[PDB]
């Protein structure tokens, strides 16, 4: 009963622009950090951009200038502004949150990961 | 806006002694760097967030950094000082969460026998 | 016992009765909110803040991860080891377990690139590294790590964690700042505060059954 769910992703043609998302649903007494990576087909994962609660905007060198992160603290919803993607920017892209249940009775975080959204540039 | 204010500057025959000050919210780390004439900028003496002390293998053992959170005041006591320490003295100060490097003008140390 | 902790309160109140007492080699999890007063509880062991009831009692030398990664102006190398003596082995080791390897190789001058003004600027995370890699480093008997992993991703923080903190470090006395259950679930003691009162102290086994 904790869920993170992607959005945004598919086809598009070099050049272009796209708007991932991120949703955590549940009982959510806190989220600290987010966070968007991807793997491609064959390499590791790796990050994309991260996310902290104050909104600090740590990101890959491959995508610095051209993607964009944001987050929503009253939604939970992590958002990837994709602008100017690049053919190499082709892999699957997966959403993390360091996230304390409701449930929980101390404040301290659990790792939770998304579906994964397929990008095809 | 760190605003650093060297003092302490000199000449002084070889073998001699010359104290650093400098005058400086939530500081990183505090120390001392030197540019010789022709040579780029070299770290000498740093203080860091717990007192951690560190020196340069060429003035080890032969200089001291003393700071004062209490007045944002940091000294630099050079003993048994060689002609080869002769250089412009510039105290740093890193700052922020950020990370914000701020440089003092610079005080002219010459060790001479003149 | 390297560090030990009795009665302890706080005032820059900021720590409320703070008890813990680790033997050496023992990482020591200390999780919190914003604001509970982890940060600070490192600054007593330092004896950069002091305190007004109790005592603290440790032995050996003491090195500090700040929470916010600063760089020193000079080069990667210098930021790793300056003041301190260049081990080829300690230095490679460092590298390999911080995650600066391929950071470092990337470059045209590699752990010689110059970091200072009008050079090269790091990234948020590149700075975290090289400040969690000038701290494994020193050759210290406590290890203060505050929040090393707050602007790494957590496929890194991972490899550093699991390769650093307990590998690298494990015979070495560890204190770090994390709210992490996959970390607390490695931690040999566990102390959780909120608004200075410790909330909880013991081992995970105490806390995994709550
Ligand atoms: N340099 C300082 N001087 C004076 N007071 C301070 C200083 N640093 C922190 N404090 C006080 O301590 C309180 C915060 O405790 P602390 O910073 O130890 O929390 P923390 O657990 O490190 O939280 P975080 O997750 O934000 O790092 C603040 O309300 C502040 O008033």
């Amino acid at each position: 009963q904790v869920q993170l769910q992607e959005s945004g992703g598919g086809l598009v043609q070099a050049g272009s622009s796209l708007r991932l998302a991120c949703a955590a649903t549940g009982s959510i007494r806190s989220i600290n950090n987010m966070g968007w990576y991807r793997q491609a087909p064959g390499k590791q994962r790796g990050m994309v951009a991260i996310i902290t609660r104050v909104g600090n905007t740590d990101y890959a060198d491959s995508v610095k200038g051209r993607f964009t992160i944001s987050r929503d603290n009253a939604k939970n919803t992590v958002y990837l502004q994709m602008n100017s993607l690049k053919p190499e920017d082709t892999a699957t892209y997966y959403c993390h949150a360091e996230i304390t249940e409701q449930s929980r009775p101390f404040y301290l975080t659990d790792d939770y990961w998304g579906q994964g959204t397929q990008v095809t540039v | 806006q760190v605003q650093l204010q060297e003092s302490g500057g000199g000449l002084v025959q070889p073998g001699g002694s010359l104290r650093l000050s400098c005058a400086a919210s939530s500081i990183n780390a505090m120390g001392w760097y030197r540019q010789a004439p022709g040579k780029q900028r070299e770290p000498v003496a740093i203080s860091s967030s717990g007192g951690d002390t560190r020196y340069a293998e060429p003035v080890k053992g032969r200089f001291t950094i003393s700071r004062d959170n209490a007045q944002n005041k940091v000294y630099l006591q050079m003993n048994s000082l060689k002609p080869e320490d002769t250089a412009v003295y510039y105290c740093w100060l890193n700052w922020g969460r950020t990370s914000v490097n701020s440089w003092g003008q610079g005080t002219q140390v010459t060790v001479s026998s003149a | 016992t390297e560090v030990v902790m009795e009665n302890v309160t706080a005032f820059w109140p900021v720590l409320k009765d703070i008890n813990f007492k680790i033997e050496r080699g023992q990482l020591l999890a200390v999780a919190g909110s914003t604001g509970a007063g982890k940060t600070s509880l490192l600054m007593m062991i330092m004896g950069e803040l002091e305190p007004s009831e109790g005592k603290i009692k440790h032995s050996g030398r003491i090195s500090f991860c700040s929470q916010f990664s600063w760089i020193m102006p000079g080069t990667i190398k210098e930021n790793i080891i300056f003041g301190v003596s260049y081990d080829e082995y300690r230095y490679r080791s460092v590298i390999k377990a911080c995650q600066l390897e391929e950071d470092i190789s990337k470059f045209a001058e590699k752990d010689n690139i110059v970091l200072g003004e009008g050079g090269i600027t790091l990234s948020g995370g590149q700075r975290a590294r090289i400040s969690l890699a000038r701290a494994v480093y020193k050759d210290a008997d406590l290890y203060l790590l505050d929040s090393p992993f707050g602007y790494l991703d957590v496929l890194t923080e991972k490899e550093i964690f699991e390769s650093c903190v307990c590998k690298l470090m494990a015979n070495k006395t560890r204190i770090l700042v994390t709210s992490k259950m996959e970390h607390l679930k490695k931690a040999d003691k566990i102390l959780i505060l909120h608004e200075g009162s410790s909330y909880f102290y013991g081992t995970f086994s105490e806390l995994q059954n709550l």
